[PDB]
């Protein structure tokens, strides 16, 4: 293939510059197996894409839901014994828990031992995320302000 | 079993038209026939980490009038949270092993929903959380509106004030949007405007609302005029241009009002309603405050009694 | 396995794990050039290594040296049109400016708009770093923070 | 021009035995033969952003005693840095276009080096940057040590007190490590022990140092006993166990002291040197203080004069 | 005697194009040929009842650079006005019997005019009276503008920032309105817009001014871009929305700037001029700051000398 793994995931079609944030977000560096990261590769329709290839490793649920909110274009390909057993494009979940931080400075989530949680309303314009606690709804742009 | 037995009363969004109506019918009943020992042998906590005259005192008197005992605190200053640095999560865990219901007021938005993750089986009733929700207030306002208009449908409601940080109007609009054909007119400083998430919800239900620069332009159309206070304690320094009330109701403005129109206010009131309005047939905010006893007696009755027969 | 490049820099023989740390510490991913990172590659010379190829980018002698602080055994191979034109190996830089922050809480560097600089000194186990401004020496482990 | 002309004097670690010796000889010249016009038409800024009596006033009297004019401040509060929030770097940038030399005292370590970048061509003389360096102090202590023991090489020196934040002992241990065969005895509490980097440097030069738990241990051996103050202002809350000086020195102790031994203190002195020591032949610290006039005007004269003073 | 001898310098509105031109020529003379004894035997008071770095220190260095002696205070706290409650008028009345000229900075608007009544024959030079005037600033800005653009007439000048409390822009707009065909672009937030009376005066003289919402709008046209600081200390609580400078200037913006354009700032600078501008050919504000030495000693020399300096 353009590289090759017996078992593993290849996350293709990642937007330019998101690739590295993803590596960091999903703590994919804490591993011992082969990883190939192709930063800023061609992708005809949108020119630059990033490509991560983790050998003999698959993404847990949460990461695939996060992936939906960070890189919707991306396609997770389940490879087993070089066969692309599956190719799946993420869809937005109902709720995102414990990685998002609430824009509301006076939220209770900040000061107390609780996992944050956000409800995902897919607005026609963008993703509206509603905090579990303070009940404010925010633009996903605001919420993902890195 | 009644549908509100053991529930947490946190946000208006979690209660239906039916639960609201059940509290009001009960409320009217307790008003007609007092129940002095309906909560005999129950101890309830009144946990106020933010300032209150009405919500705290009305609740504590409702508890007494139904025969419960009360324990609590008027300020966190003296608790092991305020002095020894205990988390609110631990504060609720232990208080839940002592009492039957916890009523709490708190400065940060979401503290009541937080409390429920820790209270175990004990019902938490939200007395106000920062600028988010105030469900018990809404219930005594719906009782007052019912009482004076004989309907909770097809009214003309105007909300005047700091609509941004007013937990009272955030709960009240969500509750009235559960009734048929209610029209809304919002008069606020734009920097203290109504939150877009309530607005979206109203558009989603196909309710009609409008923005206005003055009270006189809507006066002759409204059934209820709902005045609010500028929440100084919540204002960001950028908003200090907005501390003194922009729209002040003076008795002379009511000249073209519907005879039935009622002037409501959560209270405290600062400069926004001139005391001369107090002498008119339209002023109803102290009646409303009084009505808090029946609404809160009704709520408590329902949460702690599996079946009420009254 | 990895990729064939035209012209640029291939930093080879990076101790496994450190490869990502280098890409974050020096802004190597902040570019529009194509990069191919191979984390956890069989080396033999070492069990596992990491490798980084940057197409159409070159490093300067100070840049290469800066790498010695994490990867002294790395060979920065210079490539001009598919030819190995140079093989550079990192010496200790006598000073590192801009990338590191002083652990001295009351150092002026924190309050003023100046770039950091630490004098490097090989002491007797690890590397000792002298802050230019407050003049305290700290272990290079410590300066890499927590 | 003489070796130090237009030079910044920020740390002892950048001067040579040669430089140090030159400043002291100009000092002995100047002490012997005053030059009142030596800096006639020069304006120096005295910028102290931290407290002082000695350093700032001896510096300003030295400038006047050479004919120069002094402008400046002794408090940060009323500068535009104090009230209007400007950066130190911009402070130094405008001040550089007014004066010929800047004497600066500042509470963060590295402030005077930060100022050299922005002073353009104007020399910066460090009057103390936090707990790091105090090179001016070191020059008057070396003038006094040479003036009493005859030499600066092969001396026995005990430094007692807060060696961790003692800007004075940090620079003086670096200056005496540039002379032959000087012996060091460091008596400090653990928490406030001599900084490691100083010790490494001592080891590299093969300078012998030894830690001691008592003044009586070193008393019979020492030529110079250099006492310091616990830098109260700089202590972390953890270190508040030791704020009172563990080592206090009373006249009684001097029973087994060498008749040449001098007791030096940078001053202020708080509890550590008991007033009864002030009448012994050994007490020299007030003398040391006054020797600041000479060492200071020798430095100023070299830095602003091309021609070596006679 | 020369036109400004013994004159008070309180506001730009009382000076003529003639006076302004005279001060600048003395400045260029003095810059070229220093007169160190020009004020030998004069004592000036430097009375600053408000914070400063530039004004007070450049003024005191200018007095020293002409041979004069400076007495005064930089803080009100330790005067008998500060602690004992005396009136400013009595302060000025006793100070008048000691010095030959008073430089005064004060937080109320009109303080320096108040002082002229009580100074008897002693000239008062205004160093900034609240948000009103700062005539000294205006004289060094005009020296710098002439020094860079060659002329003071037919210039394009944009003043950006807090024009409402900018004592600096109030006086400088009055000074440039005394020269021919100067064009004004005022970029401020509404709340901190240019005072009306300035604008009336501009209209009377047929001076063209225009308000703009962006630096990019004026960039290609402007000769002098004069940036100001939001006078934080002077803002009413209502105005606290705008404390951060709406207009911040980064190096990128200079892409379509005329190769003669100079960026001037009175300083302190806080967020509004991004450090990257400090390496462009356009950045001149530190130069402007230093030009304060010359403009200041030219003013002092005219006011205390009968004979025009050469
Ligand atoms: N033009 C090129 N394009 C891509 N990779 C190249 C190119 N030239 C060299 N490399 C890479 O850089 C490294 C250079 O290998 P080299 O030319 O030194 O032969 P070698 O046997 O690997 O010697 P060594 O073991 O010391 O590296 C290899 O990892 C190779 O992938
Ligand atoms: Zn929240
Ligand atoms: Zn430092």
């Amino acid at each position: 293939g353009v590289e090759a793994i017996k078992r593993g995931t290849v996350i293709d079609h990642i937007p330019a510059q998101i690739g590295f944030k993803l590596l960091s977000l999903f703590k994919l560096t804490e591993t011992d197996q082969r990883i190939t990261i192709g930063l800023n590769l061609p992708s005809g329709e949108m020119g630059r894409k990033d490509l991560i290839k983790i050998e003999n490793t698959f993404l847990s649920e949460d990461q695939v839901d996060q992936l939906a909110l960070y890189a919707p274009q991306a396609t997770v390909n389940r490879i087993d014994n070089y066969e692309v057993v599956g190719k799946s494009r993420p869809s937005l979940p109902e709720r995102i828990d414990n990685v998002l931080v609430c824009p509301n400075s006076n939220c209770i989530s900040h000061a107390e031992p609780v996992s944050s949680s956000f409800a995902v309303r897919k607005r026609a314009n963008d993703i509206a995320l509603k905090c579990k606690y303070c009940e404010k709804e925010f633009s996903h742009n605001v919420v993902l302000a890195n | 079993a009644n549908p509100l037995y053991q529930k947490h009363i946190i946000s208006i969004n979690d209660l239906s038209r039916d639960d609201l109506n059940l509290v009001l019918a009960t409320a009217a009943k307790l008003k007609a026939n007092p129940q002095p020992e309906l909560l005999k042998h129950k101890v309830i906590a009144s946990c106020f980490f933010e300032a209150s005259t009405r919500t705290r005192l009305s609740f504590q008197t409702s508890m007494h009038r139904l025969g419960a005992s009360v324990v609590g605190f008027s300020d966190s200053a003296n608790t092991s949270l305020g002095k020894k640095g205990e988390t609110l999560a631990d504060t609720i865990s232990v208080i839940s092993t002592y009492v039957d219901a916890i009523v709490m007021r708190h400065p940060q938005e979401g503290a009541a929903r937080l409390a429920t993750e820790f209270s175990g089986n004990v019902p938490v009733l939200n007395a106000g959380d920062g600028s988010n929700q105030h469900p018990t207030q809404t219930l005594l306002d719906l009782f007052t509106i019912q009482q004076t208009e004989g309907r909770l449908d097809n009214l003309h409601v105007a909300m005047v004030g700091d609509l941004k940080y007013g937990r009272t109007v955030h709960s009240l609009t969500q509750a009235l949007a559960k009734f048929d054909g209610n029209r809304f007119y919002f008069i606020a400083p734009d920097a203290l405007a109504m939150p877009e998430y309530i607005l979206d919800m109203l558009d989603e239900k196909g309710i009609a609302w409008s923005l206005h620069s003055s009270i006189e332009e809507v006066m002759a159309e409204v059934d209820i005029l709902y005045m609010t206070r500028v929440q100084k304690e919540r204002l960001d320094p950028s908003e200090y241009a907005n501390v003194k009330a922009q729209f002040v109701l003076r008795a002379s403005d009511l000249h073209n009002a519907k005879a039935n129109m009622k002037v409501l206010h959560p209270l405290p009131r600062v400069d926004e309603i001139a005391t001369d309005v107090d002498k008119t047939p339209h002023a109803w905010y102290f009646q409303q405050a009084g009505n808090g006893i029946f609404a809160r007696q009704a709520l408590l009755a329902l949460v702690l009694n599996r079946d009420l027969v009254l």
